[PDB]
């Protein structure tokens, strides 16, 4: 819903297929993804259901000198209404680094270590339990501006905000 | 002065997944085999000035018992050993001939000339520790070595070579080859520029066709390389079979890479190069060095399980 967008920051499963259509449509960087068959959720079309990034480069750490690259997927947490943030780091090398490296890539201006909902292995991630609230400020914030944002563009607003967490990983979004 | 032209090495990456998909694979199906498995790369065109595209094993790169814009499938071979001793006592030089061999019969046949995602074809040699959970394997991109090597005349930024004009309409064709899923994950292909400075993307198999104007002729390809001065791995096999099929004793290459998800021309190079002209299989090289050094690489996955 448009009013449950505006009033809670959330994002339906339908709306969230849209928002991300409109991020792979704009930003092809991004990729729809099925995942692991087991680890399917029957709420979201098989072939979208969650999206990725791959060899984003990371050029300095986020305390502002070598340069590693990541994987960042968003997933829909269903609970929240809200996308979910998950991060792959990788050596100069392109070596897989070890989750707790990646912290050092999140601004010390909260990030946990848990299994991806799709994928193997443990990743880095941004819990989302706040990102309605903050989705809810931007919004008010860019209404009385004028602009009206509509659903279909959550998660270029979502990235924005995400850039203040994770300022030295190049992802695309545009505005 | 026209110099020795050198490629930029291609790196590999594979995804966690892979190794958890194939451990798999070998415990519930394989068994002791140390048999040969045909595997699925994935690569694309450069995506950002600053860091190269990599040839990609995910875990869709293994059997099902494929292939969007950013994944461009490219066939390879998997030799996983069951020990440390016998990882070691693997003959690269006879297996890198055996799949450099393949490529160059492609190249004959008229395969590669249909399909040329062929050309990067490539070789895994690994050993699976499934007791402790670590990885050990090396990577290989077979290349031909030219008799004679290729001679480089210049190159250019793709935006200082074309014009302005040229340029939009470039990235113009380039973009709606990248957006139909019909022709996203080909990585070779002609451009073609009319006089009226108007351009096309066509097939390699349609290069006849394309002869006709006043018109300039590049040899395009998605360049994973990001460095302004030099082409990426995949030239290598593509000047092989230009070479093999029409035997152009100049060639004008397109390295093509992106940024923010579109062609970006500032980044993508023009080039020329000079090629001299019964003959056989040449030799191959290119087995990914770590760090620097012929090395294998090896990853610990225990903590993840």
């Amino acid at each position: 819903p448009h009013m449950a967008f505006k009033e809670k920051g959330v994002l339906s499963v339908s709306e969230f297929v849209l928002a991300g259509d409109n991020l792979v449509s704009k930003c092809p960087t991004w990729s729809w993804e099925s995942g692991d068959a087991s680890k399917r959720k029957p709420y979201l079309p098989s072939d979208k259901q969650f999206l990725i990034t791959r060899n984003v480069p990371c050029l300095r750490r986020a305390a502002s000198l070598r340069t590693r690259t990541y994987d960042l997927s968003i997933t829909y947490d269903k609970y929240y209404q809200t996308p979910r943030v998950w991060l792959t780091g990788y050596d100069e090398s392109r070596m897989l680094l070890q989750p707790e490296l990646v912290m050092e890539d999140v601004s010390q201006d909260t990030v946990t270590i848990e299994d991806h909902p799709h994928l193997p292995g443990k990743h880095a991630s941004v819990h989302p339990c706040r990102h309605g609230a903050v989705m809810k400020k931007i919004i008010d914030v860019l209404m009385s501006r004028g602009v009206e944002p509509e659903v279909d563009k959550y998660l270029f607003l979502f990235l924005k905000f995400m850039a203040s967490v994770i300022p030295t990983i190049e992802y695309d979004y545009t505005m | 002065p026209a110099i020795i032209l050198q490629f930029a090495p291609l790196n590999s990456s594979v995804d966690e997944g892979f190794w958890h998909s194939f451990s798999s694979l070998k415990l519930d199906k394989l068994g002791i085999d140390d048999s040969p498995i045909s595997i699925t790369g994935f690569y694309g065109p450069c995506g950002h000035p600053q860091v190269s595209n990599h040839l990609t094993l995910l875990s869709e790169s293994l059997p099902l018992d494929h292939g969007n814009r950013n994944k461009c499938p490219v066939p390879g071979i998997l030799y996983n050993t069951n020990t440390v001793e016998s990882f070691n006592k693997l003959d690269k030089q006879s297996l890198l001939k055996a799949e450099a061999n393949k490529i160059w019969e492609d190249i004959q046949s008229g395969k590669a000339l249909e399909d040329p995602s062929v050309l990067p074809r490539f070789l895994v040699i690994s050993f699976a520790d499934l007791k402790k959970w670590s990885f050990r394997y090396w990577f290989a991109f077979p290349a031909f070595v030219l008799d004679p090597p290729v001679s480089l005349i210049e190159l250019k930024p793709a935006s200082e070579y074309f014009s302005s004009e040229e340029a939009e309409s470039v990235s113009a064709a380039c973009n709606d080859w990248r957006d139909s899923d019909l022709t996203t994950d080909v990585p070779f292909f002609l451009v073609s520029v009319s006089s009226d400075s108007k351009a096309s993307i066509r097939h390699l198999k349609d290069l006849e066709a394309c002869q006709g104007d006043h018109q300039k002729l590049l040899f395009g390809f998605y360049d994973p390389c990001h460095l302004p001065s030099n082409p990426g791995w995949p030239l290598r096999n593509y000047l092989a079979l230009i070479r093999s099929r029409w035997n152009l004793e100049t060639v004008w290459f397109f390295c093509y890479r992106e940024s923010r998800g579109f062609a970006d021309l500032n980044l993508s190079l023009v080039g020329q190069a000079s090629i001299t002209l019964a003959e056989t299989v040449p030799n191959s090289v290119g087995w990914e060095l770590n760090k620097g050094k012929r090395v294998p690489r090896s990853i610990s996955l225990a903590n993840s399980m």
